[PDB]
C-alpha cells in the first residue's frame, strides 16, 4: 500500500511542474503584451550599410 | 617605589586569571584516579571553578599524583614534572602518594612521591572522597592566589613597598 | 662626506620638485593630496579642489 | 508579496505604506471598469490567459481536493485514537489547496491588468505603472 | 504575577536595546546624515531655469509652503 | 508558588553568554558598517553587481577628472622629471 | 556638458523624448554592418546637433525641482540603478512635459506623499533585485 | 593524447618471468630497465610538450591563428610586403619547433 | 567485488629487499601518561602508516 | 578578487601580532623558569624518546592524492559552463554531459580496480 | 522538493529577465547623449594630438 | 539592519556543532575516506546532473 | 532516466510557441555569439546586421524602439 | 613663506591617515576576538546542559569572565622550545597561523555590500585561507618532532584531501544557481525560499560538509585525545596553543556564517513558514 | 624596468636553464617542471591580453 | 639551495609572485584559480617529502664547478644574443597624456550587453570553438587515470 501510494504521489508532481511551467509561459506572454504597448516602431537599416 | 603603583594592582589580575583557569594534567594511577574522575563529573563540577583537564604537560598547570608510585615509574614521574610549563603546582592525593600507604613495607614502591618531586599539598584519604579532593583543590587555588603577594616587602615612611 | 651631501641635495631637490609639480602646474579636480586640497562638496562635474 | 508589483520595484529604497493612495487607485480602476462595461467592442477586446469561470472553479475545488487528500491520509496513515496531528495534517492540506487557488486568481488578476494595458488611457496607464493616484486625478476625485 | 510575564519582561529587556542598536549603526550621528542629505539638495541657483516658466520661483515657494511638502 | 517550569530553568543558564555574544557581534557588525559608511556617504554597491551600462555611468566622471583634464591641459614642462607619474588606466 | 553622469541620465530621459530628430540622425549616421563601432570623426557634426538639443533640454521649470532632487537622491543612494528609481524619474519627466498641469498633481498628494523621503537600499531591499 | 596512450603501453610491460633460473631465490637482483624506460619517456615528453606550447604561443602572436593555410599565406604575404622584418623571432620559432620535434 | 588479497598482506623472504621492511618503523611509547593507556600501561608499539604490527606491553609499573 | 588594500591589511595584522607579542613579553615578569635536565627534551608519554629526525610515514594512500590532482582539474574545467549555463545550446549541453560521464566512468574504473583504500 | 525548487528559481530568474528588459529600455533612452559627449571629448583629444604631431613632424 | 538576523542564524549553527561534539562518536580517517570516494562523489555528481536536467526542463 | 525524460519533454515542447520551444533545440545566444556564428552563414541567411540594436534584421523583434 | 613650504608637507600630511586606518582595523580585530571568546564560554555552558551540570560559575560573578581568565592565564604561561627542534620554525609557524586566522574576518558579509573590502571571489578566498591554515597545522606537526603530532599532521592532510573534494563538489552544485562567487548574490534568490528546499535530498551531506570543514566530533581527527595525547599542540603551550584554538574557533564562526548565507536565507526571515498565505503579485 | 614580453620570454628560458643546472633529484626536477608550466601559463595569458585573443586563456 | 623543503617553499613564493604579476597586469580572475590549484599541488608535494625525504639532508653537491665551467658563459652568451621582443615600449616611453583610447566608452553595446561574469571567453572557447580540445583533454585524463591504476598495479 505504501509503495503504490508513493508511486501515485511521484506522478502528479510532474503534472504540477508541467502546469507551473505553462503558467510561466502565460506570464511571459502577459508581460510581452504589456511591454510592447508603446514600442511598435522599427527603423530600417540605412542603405549606406552594404551587404 | 613608583613601580609598585603599577605592579601591586596588576599582580591581582595575574593571580585571579591563574586562579580562574587551573588546568591539571590528565594522569591517574590506581584507584585514586577513579575517585578523581568521580570528582570531575557533574555531581562535583570542577568546571565550576574553571578546572579542566589537559592531556599534555606543556598545557598543564597542576600535576595531580593520584595513585601508587613504583620504582619503575619514578623516573617517568620526574620527567613529567620537569616537562610541565612554569609556574606549576603539585597535588599529592591518597595514601600511596602521600607516603608508602598500604604498600609502605613493599620492595617495589616509592615511600612517598615527595622523595622524587616537590609537593605543594597532600590529600590524606584512601581514597579521599570527591568532597575532600575538591576541598584540597580549592585550598590550593586560594593559596596560589595569595602566594604572589604575602607581604615580603617592607613599607617605607610613605606606605610604599620595595 | 661631500658625496653624501651631494646625494642628499639631489634627493631633496627631487622630492621638492615632485611635490611642487603635484601641487601646482597640475589640474586639481580629484582628491590626491590630503590636507592641502579642499574637502568640500562639488555640485558640478568640474570643480577645482 | 513574493514578487511585488509587476511594473516596478515595490520597496527598493524607501517603504511607502499609504492606504489612501491604494484606495484611490482601486476606486479609479473600478470606475473605469464600470464606465466601459456595456460597450460590446470593449468587452470583446478583453483578453486573458485563463477565463474567470475556470479560475472560480479552481479556487473552489483546490482546497476541497486538499481536504479530501488529508482526510484520506489520516484515515489510512494515522491512528484514529489521537486528534491533534490529524487536525494539523488537514489544516496543512487545506492551506496548500487554498494557496493553489489563490495562485490561480492572482495569475488571472495579473493577466487581466497587464494584457489590456493598451486599452487604458494615458493617465490610467501612468497610475498603474507608477502606483501613484495623482496621475488620474479626475477618475477618483469625482 | 504569571511566570511567563516575568520571562517576557526579561526577553523584552534583552531584545529592545539590541533591536534599537541594530536599527541605527551610526548612533548619535544620524542628525549629521540628515544635514548632509539636506545640503545635497539643489537650490534654484544651482540649476538652469527655463525662461518660459509657467510658475515663477516665488510662486513655487508659496506652493511648497502651502502644500506642506516638507522637502 | 509561581516558579518557572523545570525544563526552562536549565536552559536559562546559557542565556547571559548568548547576550554577551550578541553584544560583541553587534559591535563588530556596527563597526564594519560605520567604517564602510564614512568615506562614501551611503553604502556603495559593489562595482561587479551592476550591469555593463551602469558600470560605464558610475566611472565616467572619475575617468574625466583623473585622465581627461590632465591630458587635455597637458604641456611639455608639466611633467615631473623624477619619472614617478600617474599610472595608466590599463597597465602594459 | 559640465553636469554629472546621473544628472545626465535623468535629463536624458526627457531629452530623448524631445530630441528625437537629432538622435535619429546620429543613430543613422553611426550605423555599421559589424558590432565594432564606426570612427566618431565620421559623425561629429550630427553629434554636435544632439548636444545642442540636449542643452535646452537641461533647462527646467522651477516647479519640477522637487521631483528632480528626489530623483537625484534616489540615484545617489542606489548607485545608478535606473529601474529602482524609474518611478521618481517618471514624476520628473511628467513635470517637464507639462509644468502648468503639474501643480494640480502636487495638490493631489496624501499626507505620506508630502514627507521628505530617505532612501536606504541596505535596510530596504525591494523584491528580487538582481543588481543588489 | 597518443603520448599518454604510449606511456600506458610502456607501463603494462611484463616485468617478472617464469624461467629455469633456480639460483636467484633468497637473493635480491636489481633490473632497473623499467624505471629507465618510464623516466626517459616521461622527460622527453615533457620537453617536447613545453617547446611545442611555446611555439604555439608565438605563432598566435605572429599570425593570429595556428591554421596551416592562414600561417602560410601570412608568411608569404609578409615576405612580399616587407612589413614584419624581425628575422630573429622567425628563426627562434622555427628553431624551437624543430628542436622540440628532435627531442 | 574483485580480489584485493595481495594489497592486504606483505610477507618476508630471506635477502629480499622488496619483501623486507623498506621503511623505518614508527616505534612509539603508548606510555603511562596517555589517555587511552589507562594508568600504568607502557606499550611499545610499532606503527607503519598507523597500522599496529608489533606489540611489547611493559607491565609492572603498578606492581606493589 | 581584491585590491591594494589587502597588503595594507596584512601589515595591520602584523602590527596586531606585535601587540600580542608585547603582552606576552610583559607577562614574563610574574614567573621564573629553572633549568632542569629533561625540561627542554621531547615529551613521549612520560619516558624518553628514541628518535629525533628519522620519523617516516608509510604514505600508503598516495592514489588518493593522485586522483585529487586530476579531479581538481576536472572541476575547474567544469566551472565555466555552470557559470554561463543560461546560454546553453545543443553543443554546450552535450559537451557538459559527456565530460561528467567521463568523470563518472573514471571513478567507476577506480572503484573496480580497488585503488581507493589502504594497502600494506 | 528539488524539482519544485528548481522551478521556483527559474521563476525568479524570468522575473528578473523582464525587469532587465525594462532597464535595458531605459538605458537605451539614456545612451545617445552619453555617446555624443564621449565622441566629442575623444575627437578633441585626437585633434590636439594631430596638431601636435603635425607641428613636430613638419 | 540585516546582520542582526544573520547573527541569530550563526548562533544556531554554533549550538548545533557543540551538540554534535557532545553527542556523536568519532570516525577513522580511512573509513570516511572510503565513504567519500566510493559513495558521496557519485551522489554529488548525480545531484548536479539532476539539477541540470531540471533547469533544462524549466528554462 | 532524467536525460531520457528531459529530451522527450523537449521534443514534445515543439507544440508551443516559438519563444517557449525548448532551448535544447532552439538557440538563445547573446549578441556576440549570434553575430560570430551567423556571419556569412548561408544555411541561416539572416541578412544585414543591425548595429545600434545588436541583432540580425531577419531575427524577430530586431530594432524595437519607442513610438 | 607658505607657498614655498606647502610641497614639503604633501606626503607627511597623509601619514596620520594610514595610522588611523590601522587603528580602525585594530578595533575590528579586537571585537572579533572578543566574540570568539564568548563562543568559547557558550560551548562550555551548552555542554553542561547535555551533561546536566552548571559549568563555569565562580570566575567573576556566576562565571561571567571565564574566557578572560583563560586568555590571561595563557598569556602568563611561559613557553619553552625543546632542543632537537628548529627554534625559528617552532616560533614562526604559530605566528603565520595567527596572521592567517586573523584574516578570515575580511571574507565576511553582513548585509548587501557591507563587507570591509569589495572582494568578489569569496569562495576562492575561503579555499585559499583554509588551505593556508592546513599548511600551518601540518608544518606545526612536522616541526614539533613529536610522533603523535606528526601522525596528527598526516591525519590533517587526509582530512584536507577529503574536504577539498567534498567542498569542491558542494561549491560546484551551489554555483549553478547563484552564477557568482560573491556572498550577496545568494540572498536575492533565497528571499522567497531557502536553498535547503532544493538541497533537501543532500541535507545529510551538507551537515557532513559543515562538520568536516569545522572539524567536529565525527571528523575531529588531528585533534583526537584518545588515539593521541593532543593533536598538534603536544609540544606547544602558552599563547601558541591559544593562537591555534583562536584560529579553530574563527574557522567555526566564519564557516557557520558561510553556510547560513548560502543555504539558509542569509539575512532574510523565514518567509516560507507562511508560504501557503503569500500572494505572488500585488497590483492594485 | 624591463618590458613584460621580453621579461617573460627570458623567464621561461631561464627556468629551463635552472632546471638543467640543478642536481638531478627526481623531486626537484618535478618541481621545476611544474614551475616551467606555470611560466608558460603566465606568458600565454600575457599574449592573450595583448592581442585580444581568447584561445590563449584556453 | 639544495634542501627539498626550501626548494618547495621558494617555488611556492614564485607562484605567489606570478599571481601578483597577473593581479598587477589586471588579470585578477586567473590569479584566483592558478593559486588554489597549485596550492593543492604544493600541499601534496609536502606529503611526498614526508614519505621520501623526512629530514632535509640532501646530496652534498658543489655548484661552483659547473657554474664556472659551463653555466656562466652560456648564460652570458644567451643574454647577449637572445631577444625576441620586436617592438614594445615601457609605460614611461611617452607621456601618459598622449594616450586617449582608455577614456573612450561606447554606450550602445553597454545596454546591449547582458553578461555579468568574466567566464564568457572561457565558455566560448571550451564549449564552442576549442570543444574538440576539451573532449581531448577529458579523454586524456581518463586514459591517464587508467594508466595510473596500471602503474600502481
Ligand atoms: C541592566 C542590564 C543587566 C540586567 C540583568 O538582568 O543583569 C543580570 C544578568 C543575569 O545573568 P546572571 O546573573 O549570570 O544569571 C545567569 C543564570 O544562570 C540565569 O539567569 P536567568 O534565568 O535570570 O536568565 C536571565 C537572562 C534571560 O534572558 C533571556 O532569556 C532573554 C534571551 C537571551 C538570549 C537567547 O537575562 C539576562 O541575562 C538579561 C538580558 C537583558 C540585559 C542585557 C541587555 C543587553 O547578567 C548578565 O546579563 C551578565 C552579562
Ligand atoms: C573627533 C575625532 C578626531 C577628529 O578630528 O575627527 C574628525 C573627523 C571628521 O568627521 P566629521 O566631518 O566631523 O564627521 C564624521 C562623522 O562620523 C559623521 O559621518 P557619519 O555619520 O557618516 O559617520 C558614521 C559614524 C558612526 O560612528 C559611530 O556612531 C561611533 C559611535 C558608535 C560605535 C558603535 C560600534 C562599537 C560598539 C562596541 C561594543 C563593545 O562615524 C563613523 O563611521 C566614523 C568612523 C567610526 C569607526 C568605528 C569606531 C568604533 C569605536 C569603538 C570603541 C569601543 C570598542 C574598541 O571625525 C571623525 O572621524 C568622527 C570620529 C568619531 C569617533 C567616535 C568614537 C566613539
Ligand atoms: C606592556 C609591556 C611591558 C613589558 C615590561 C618588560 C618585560 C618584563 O617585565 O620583563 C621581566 C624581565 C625580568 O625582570 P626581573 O628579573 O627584574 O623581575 C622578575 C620578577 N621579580 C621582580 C619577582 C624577580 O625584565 C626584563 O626583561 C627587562 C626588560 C627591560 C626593562
Ligand atoms: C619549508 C617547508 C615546506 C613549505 C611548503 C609551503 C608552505 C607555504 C606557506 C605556509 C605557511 C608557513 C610559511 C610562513 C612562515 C615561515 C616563513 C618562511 O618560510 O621563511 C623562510 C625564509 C628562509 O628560511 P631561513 O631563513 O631559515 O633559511 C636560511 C637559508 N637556508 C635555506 C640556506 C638555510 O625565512 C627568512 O627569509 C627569514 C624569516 C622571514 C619570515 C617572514 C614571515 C614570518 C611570518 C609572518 C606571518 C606569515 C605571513 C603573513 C600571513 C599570511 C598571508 C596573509
Ligand atoms: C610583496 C609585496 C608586493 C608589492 C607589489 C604588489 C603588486 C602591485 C600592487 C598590487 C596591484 O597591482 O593592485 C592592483 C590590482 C588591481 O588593479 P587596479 O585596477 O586596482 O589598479 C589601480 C588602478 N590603476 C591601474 C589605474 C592605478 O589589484 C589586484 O589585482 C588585487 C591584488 C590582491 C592581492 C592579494 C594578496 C597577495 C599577497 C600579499
Ligand atoms: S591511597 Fe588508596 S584508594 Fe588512593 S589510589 Fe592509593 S590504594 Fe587507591
Amino acid at each position: 500500500k505504501d509503495t503504490i501510494m508513493m508511486i501515485l504521489f511521484i506522478i502528479g508532481g510532474f503534472t504540477y511542474c508541467y502546469h507551473m511551467r505553462e503558467t510561466r509561459f502565460q506570464l511571459d506572454d502577459d508581460f510581452n503584451e504589456y511591454v510592447n504597448t508603446n514600442k511598435q516602431t522599427f527603423r530600417p537599416i540605412p542603405d549606406h550599410v552594404k551587404l | 617605589m613608583r613601580v609598585d603603583y603599577i605592579v601591586t594592582p596588576i599582580n591581582a589580575v595575574v593571580s585571579w586569571a591563574r586562579q580562574g583557569s587551573f588546568w591539571p594534567l590528565t594522569f591517574g594511577l590506581a584507584c585514586c584516579a577513579v575517585e578523581m574522575m568521580h570528582a570531575t563529573v557533574s555531581r562535583y563540577d570542577f568546571d565550576r571553578f574553571g578546572v579542566i583537564f589537559r592531556a599534555t604537560p606543556r598545557q598543564a598547570d597542576l600535576i595531580l599524583v593520584a595513585g601508587t608510585l613504583t620504582n619503575k615509574m619514578a623516573p617517568g614521574l620526574r620527567r613529567l614534572y620537569e616537562q610541565t610549563l612554569d609556574p606549576k603546582w603539585v597535588l599529592s592525593m591518597g595514601s600511596c602518594a602521600n607516603g608508602g600507604g598500604y604498600y609502605h613495607y613493599s620492595y617495589s614502591v616509592v615511600r612517598g612521591c615527595n622523595r622524587i618531586i616537590p609537593v605543594d599539598i597532600y590529600v590524606p584519604g584512601c581514597p579521599p572522597t570527591a568532597e575532600a579532593l575538591m576541598f584540597g583543590v580549592l585550598q590550593l587555588q586560594k593559596s596560589l592566589y595569595r602566594q604572589i603577594n604575602e607581604g615580603e616587602k617592607k613599607y617605607n615612611k610613605k606606605d610604599l613597598t620595595y | 662626506g661631500p658625496l653624501n651631501i651631494v646625494f642628499a641635495g639631489v634627493a631633496f631637490l627631487m622630492f621638492y620638485e615632485n611635490n611642487y609639480k603635484k601641487l601646482y602646474l597640475n589640474p586639481r579636480y580629484s582628491y590626491t593630496m590630503p590636507y592641502l586640497q579642499s574637502a568640500k562638496i562639488t555640485k558640478n562635474l568640474y570643480e577645482k579642489l | 508579496t513574493n514578487f511585488g508589483s509587476p511594473f516596478r520595484n515595490t520597496d527598493s529604497g524607501i517603504v511607502i505604506r499609504d492606504p489612501e493612495n491604494e484606495k484611490r487607485l482601486k476606486l479609479a480602476f473600478q470606475n473605469f471598469w464600470k464606465s466601459k462595461q456595456e460597450d460590446k467592442e470593449f468587452q470583446a477586446q478583453i483578453k486573458t490567459a485563463v477565463s474567470k469561470d475556470t479560475v472560480n472553479f479552481m479556487f473552489y475545488a483546490s482546497p476541497l481536493f486538499g481536504a479530501l487528500l488529508g482526510k484520506t491520509y489520516i484515515d489510512m496513515f494515522c491512528n484514529p485514537r489521537y486528534f491533534y496531528f490529524r487536525a494539523f495534517t488537514l489544516s496543512m492540506f487545506a492551506l496548500a489547496g487554498y494557496c493553489v487557488g489563490n495562485g490561480f486568481r492572482n495569475r488571472y488578476e495579473h493577466s487581466l491588468y497587464t494584457r489590456n494595458y493598451h486599452l487604458f488611457p494615458k493617465d490610467l496607464q501612468d497610475a498603474l505603472v507608477n502606483g501613484d493616484a495623482r496621475y488620474c486625478i479626475s477618475w477618483w476625485k469625482q | 504575577l504569571p511566570w511567563f510575564v516575568r520571562w517576557g519582561t526579561d526577553v523584552a529587556l534583552f531584545f529592545i536595546p539590541a533591536y534599537t542598536f541594530a536599527n541605527y549603526p551610526t548612533t548619535f550621528f544620524v542628525f549629521a546624515a540628515e544635514k548632509r542629505r539636506q545640503r545635497r539638495r539643489k537650490d534654484f541657483s544651482d540649476v538652469k531655469l527655463r525662461d518660459d516658466a509657467a510658475f515663477s520661483v516665488d510662486q513655487v515657494k508659496q506652493l511648497q509652503t502651502k502644500l506642506h511638502l516638507k522637502q | 508558588n509561581t516558579a518557572y517550569p523545570t525544563p526552562l530553568k536549565t536552559i536559562l543558564k546559557t542565556t547571559p553568554a548568548f547576550v554577551v555574544y550578541f553584544v560583541f557581534g553587534l559591535g563588530f557588525s556596527t563597526v564594519i558598517y560605520d567604517v564602510v559608511y564614512h568615506p562614501k556617504d551611503r553604502i556603495e554597491r559593489f562595482y561587479f553587481r551592476s550591469s555593463k551600462f551602469e558600470r560605464l555611468s558610475r566611472k565616467r566622471d572619475e575617468k574625466l577628472r583623473h585622465y581627461f583634464k590632465p591630458a587635455i591641459e597637458w604641456q611639455p614642462w608639466y611633467n615631473t622629471s623624477t619619472n614617478n607619474n600617474t599610472r595608466p588606466l590599463l597597465r602594459y | 556638458m559640465n553636469t554629472k553622469s546621473f544628472e545626465v541620465l535623468i535629463h536624458s530621459q526627457y531629452a530623448f523624448d524631445v530630441c528625437r530628430e537629432q538622435v535619429y540622425n546620429f543613430e543613422d549616421c553611426r550605423q555599421t554592418d559589424t558590432p565594432l563601432p564606426k570612427d566618431p570623426i565620421h559623425c561629429k557634426a550630427q553629434a554636435k546637433e544632439v548636444l545642442s538639443c540636449y542643452k535646452e533640454a537641461e533647462k527646467m521649470d522651477p516647479i519640477c525641482l522637487s521631483s528632480f532632487n528626489d530623483s537625484r537622491e534616489c540615484m545617489f543612494k542606489s548607485d545608478g540603478n535606473l529601474y529602482n528609481c524609474k518611478t521618481w524619474i517618471n514624476q520628473y519627466v511628467t513635470c517637464q512635459k507639462n509644468p502648468a498641469a503639474f501643480a494640480e498633481f502636487l495638490e493631489a498628494s496624501t499626507a505620506e506623499q508630502l514627507k521628505s523621503k530617505k532612501f536606504d537600499f541596505v535596510k530596504n531591499r525591494g523584491h528580487s533585485d538582481k543588481y543588489l | 593524447l597518443v603520448s599518454c596512450a604510449i606511456f600506458y603501453k610502456f607501463i603494462v610491460s611484463k616485468i617478472s618471468f617464469k624461467n629455469s633460473n633456480y639460483k636467484d631465490n633468497y637473493f635480491s637482483i636489481f633490473s632497473k630497465n623499467y624505471l629507465n624506460v618510464l623516466f626517459y619517456q616521461y622527460w622527453s615528453s615533457f620537453f617536447s610538450s613545453v617547446m611545442i606550447g611555446f611555439c604555439i604561443i608565438y605563432l598566435f602572436s605572429l599570425t593570429g591563428s595556428t591554421e596551416w593555410s592562414i600561417i602560410n599565406f601570412i608568411v608569404a604575404s609578409n615576405n612580399q610586403i616587407n612589413y614584419y622584418t624581425n628575422n630573429i623571432t622567425l628563426l627562434f620559432i622555427c628553431l624551437t619547433l624543430i628542436i622540440g620535434f628532435i627531442i | 567485488m574483485n580480489r584485493s588479497i595481495f594489497q592486504l598482506w606483505k610477507p618476508e623472504s630471506p635477502r629480499s629487499n622488496v619483501n623486507s621492511k623498506q621503511i623505518k618503523t614508527m616505534n612509539v611509547n603508548f606510555g603511562p601518561q596517555h589517555p587511552a593507556a589507562h594508568g600504568v600501561l607502557r606499550l611499545i608499539l610499532q606503527l607503519n602508516g598507523e597500522i599496529a604490527e608489533r606489540f611489547d606491553p611493559h607491565i609492572g609499573l603498578l606492581h606493589r | 578578487m581584491g585590491d591594494a588594500v589587502v597588503i595594507h591589511l596584512i601589515q595591520n595584522v602584523l602590527i596586531f601580532g606585535i601587540i600580542f607579542w608585547l603582552l606576552t613579553w610583559g607577562a614574563e615578569y610574574f614567573y621564573t623558569v629553572k633549568q632542569q635536565l629533561t625540561k627542554k627534551q621531547f615529551y613521549e608519554c612520560g619516558f624518553k624518546s628514541i628518535s629525533e629526525l628519522n620519523i617516516q610515514i608509510n604514505f600508503n594512500f598516495f592514489m588518493l592524492a593522485v586522483f585529487l590532482i586530476l579531479y581538481d582539474v576536472e572541476f575547474t574545467f567544469l566551472f565555466p559552463v555552470l557559470f554561463n549555463f543560461s546560454m546553453f545550446s545543443t553543443t554546450e549541453l552535450f559537451l557538459a554531459f559527456f565530460f561528467i560521464f567521463l568523470i563518472l566512468v573514471s571513478l567507476l574504473y577506480d572503484w573496480l580496480n580497488n585503488v581507493l583504500s589502504w594497502s600494506a | 522538493l528539488q524539482m519544485w525548487g528548481v522551478g521556483k528559481i527559474i521563476e525568479i530568474k524570468k522575473f528578473m529577465k523582464r525587469r532587465d528588459i525594462e532597464l535595458k529600455g531605459l538605458q537605451r533612452k539614456a545612451a545617445p547623449f552619453m555617446q555624443s559627449m564621449n565622441d566629442v571629448r575623444h575627437l578633441a583629444l585626437r585633434e590636439r594630438n594631430d596638431m601636435l604631431y603635425n607641428e613636430l613632424l613638419s | 539592519m540585516p546582520y542582526f538576523v544573520l547573527l541569530f542564524k550563526i548562533l544556531i549553527f554554533c549550538v548545533v556543532a557543540i551538540a554534535t561534539r557532545g553527542t556523536l562518536p568519532r570516525y577513522r580517517f580511512d573509513q570516511f575516506t572510503q565513504l567519500n570516494w566510493k559513495h558521496f562523489i557519485y551522489i554529488w555528481l548525480g545531484f548536479l546532473v539532476f539539477n541540470l536536467c531540471f533547469v533544462t526542463f524549466f528554462i | 532516466f532524467c536525460l531520457l525524460f528531459v529530451l522527450a519533454d523537449a521534443w514534445g515542447r515543439e507544440k508551443y510557441a516559438q519563444p517557449y520551444k525548448s532551448q535544447i533545440l532552439h538557440g538563445r545566444q547573446p549578441f556576440g555569439h549570434t553575430f560570430v556564428q551567423n556571419y556569412r552563414n548561408q544555411a541561416t541567411d539572416l541578412g544585414r546586421w543591425n548595429h545600434n540594436f545588436a541583432c540580425y534584421e531577419k531575427q524577430p523583434g530586431c530594432g524595437r524602439d519607442f513610438d | 613663506m607658505g607657498f614655498w613650504i606647502a610641497p614639503l608637507f604633501v606626503n607627511i600630511l597623509s601619514l596620520p591617515l594610514y595610522l588611523v586606518m590601522l587603528v580602525y582595523n585594530i578595533v575590528c580585530m579586537l571585537l572579533i576576538t572578543l566574540v570568539i571568546a564568548s563562543i568559547t564560554l557558550i560551548e562550555r555552558k551548552v555542554l553542561s546542559l547535555v551533561q546536566r551540570r552548571v559549568g563555569p560559575h565562580y570566575v567573576g560573578y556566576r562565571g561571567r569572565l571565564q574566557y578572560i581568565a583563560d586568555a590571561l592565564k595563557l598569556f602568563i604561561k611561559g613557553i619553552v622550545v625543546p632542543e632537537g627542534s628548529n627554534k625559528f620554525w617552532f616560533v614562526a609557524i604559530p605566528s603565520a597561523a595567527g596572521a592567517i586566522c586573523y584574516t578570515f574576518w575580511i571574507n565576511s558579509m553582513w548585509g548587501p555590500s557591507v563587507s570591509i573590502f569589495d572582494l568578489e571571489y569569496n569562495l576562492v578566498y575561503a579555499t585559499i585561507l583554509s588551505i593556508l591554515f592546513s599548511f600551518c597545522i601540518m608544518l606545526t606537526g612536522y616541526f614539533s618532532k613529536s610522533k603523535y603530532a606528526f601522525m596528527a599532521s598526516i591525519r590533517c592532510a587526509i582530512l584536507m584531501l577529503n574536504i577539498e573534494i567534498f567542498l569542491g563538489l558542494l561549491v560546484i552544485n551551489l554555483i549553478f544557481i547563484s552564477e557568482s562567487f560573491c556572498f550577496s548574490v545568494f540572498v536575492i534568490y533565497q528571499e522567497i525560499i531557502w536553498l535547503i528546499f532544493i538541497f533537501f535530498g543532500v541535507s545529510g551531506l551538507i551537515f557532513i560538509t559543515f562538520l568536516l570543514e569545522t572539524n567536529r566530533a565525527p571528523f575531529d581527527l588531528a585533534e583526537a585525545e584518545s588515539e593521541l595525547v593532543t593533536g598538534y599542540s603536544v609540544e606547544y603551550g602558552g599563547f601558541y596553543f591559544a593562537l591555534y584554538y583562536l584560529g579553530e574557533y574563527f574557522h567555526l564562526f566564519f564557516f557557520s556564517m558561510v553556510i547560513s548565507i548560502v543555504l539558509f536565507g542569509g539575512w532574510e526571515l523565514p518567509n516560507f513558514l507562511y508560504l501557503f498565505l503569500l500572494n505572488d503579485f500585488n497590483i492594485l | 624596468m624591463l618590458t613584460w614580453i621580453s621579461f617573460w620570454s627570458l623567464i621561461f628560458w631561464l627556468i629551463l636553464i635552472i632546471l638543467v643546472l640543478k642536481p638531478k633529484n627526481f623531486i626537484s626536477i618535478l618541481f621545476m617542471s611544474e614551475l616551467t608550466w606555470l611560466a608558460l601559463y603566465c606568458l600565454s595569458l600575457l599574449f592573450g591580453a595583448i592581442y585580444c585573443d581568447i584561445t590563449l586563456l584556453s | 639551495n639544495n634542501n627539498l623543503y626550501y626548494i618547495l617553499l621558494y617555488i611556492f613564493l614564485e607562484i605567489v609572485f606570478f599571481g601578483l604579476f597577473l593581479c598587477l597586469y589586471q588579470l585578477e580572475l586567473f590569479t584566483g584559480f592558478l593559486w588554489v590549484a597549485e596550492f593543492a599541488i604544493v600541499f601534496i608535494a609536502v606529503v611526498l617529502l614526508f614519505y621520501l625525504n623526512i629530514d632535509g639532508l640532501h646530496l652534498k653537491y658543489n655548484h661552483n664547478i659547473n657554474n664556472v665551467l659551463y653555466y656562466t658563459p652560456s648564460l652570458v652568451l644567451f643574454l647577449i644574443f637572445f631577444n625576441i621582443d620586436y617592438f614594445s615600449e615601457l609605460e614611461l616611453f611617452l607621456p601618459l597624456e598622449l594616450s586617449f583610447i582608455d577614456i573612450y566608452d561606447d554606450y550602445y553595446e553597454g545596454f546591449n550587453n547582458s553578461i555579468m561574469n568574466d567566464f564568457t571567453p572561457l565558455t566560448l572557447s571550451y564549449y564552442s570553438i576549442n570543444s574538440a580540445e576539451f573532449i581531448i583533454i577529458g579523454l586524456l585524463l581518463l586514459l591517464g587515470s587508467v594508466a595510473c591504476v596500471n602503474l600502481y598495479k
